[PDB]
């Protein structure tokens, strides 16, 4: 009856506790405990090229984040297992993290880019190799095109990490064809 | 700051 494992069940435990901690005692504070390494004295805190994913600024995003993390993700560690599920986080978060920073600096959180590697992974992993047991959903590949529209001309409030997404999507892709080839 |  429970849809969510405990790799799924225990990143959505962590974004809460995060988020109530950017509220008691605010953004900035929580961002210089867990951003990427905005200097040189930091790059060996090894938890800061995942740990950025795990914050939210707002309402909205952590809302939908974690909606199609527990549904993608939740998908991916009953079909497939909880080390594949951890694989395609860390490894997301790592590199869209890269492309991010590189492009635009340190200073960025949220778990989309691990989102987005899941919508890809799901998604080919279903068109080229069937009998895995995941599909993405088509009614889904339009709601994530139409996410990733708004991002992109930036029809939310917000400032985007678009790199970030962009990346993140690339990174599953990849996986899933390596993935497909049995 | 930005979000992903
Ligand atoms: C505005 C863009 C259009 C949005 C439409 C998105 C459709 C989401 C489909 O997900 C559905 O979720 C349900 C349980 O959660 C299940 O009935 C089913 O397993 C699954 O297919
Ligand atoms: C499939 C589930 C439906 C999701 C419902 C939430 C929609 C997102 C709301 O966005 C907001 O809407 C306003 C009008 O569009 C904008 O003025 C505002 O800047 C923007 O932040
Ligand atoms: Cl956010």
């Amino acid at each position: 009856r429970e849809r969510a494992g405990p790799v799924t069940w225990v990143m959505m435990i962590a974004c809460v506790v995060v988020f109530i901690a950017m509220q008691i005692l605010g953004d900035q504070e929580v961002m210089l405990w867990l951003a990427w390494p905005f200097d040189p004295t930091l790059k060996f805190e090894f938890w800061r090229y995942f740990t950025h994913a795990l914050m939210h600024f707002s309402l909205m995003h952590i809302l939908f984040n974690l909606l199609w993390w527990w549904y993608l993700g939740g998908a991916v560690e009953k079909r497939l297992g909880s080390g594949k599920l951890i694989v395609i986080t860390l490894i997301s978060a790592l590199l869209s993290g890269y492309v991010q920073q590189k492009f635009s600096g340190p200073w960025f959180g949220g778990l989309s880019g691990v989102v987005y590697a899941l919508m890809g992974y799901v998604w080919l992993r279903g068109e080229r190799d069937p009998q895995s047991g995941i599909y993405l959903q088509r009614g889904l590949i339009i709601f994530a095109l139409i996410w990733i529209v708004a991002g992109w001309f930036d029809l939310f409030g917000m400032s985007m990490a678009n790199g970030a997404h962009i990346a993140g999507l690339a990174v599953g892709l990849a996986m899933a064809f390596v993935d497909s080839l049995n | 700051f930005a979000t992903a």
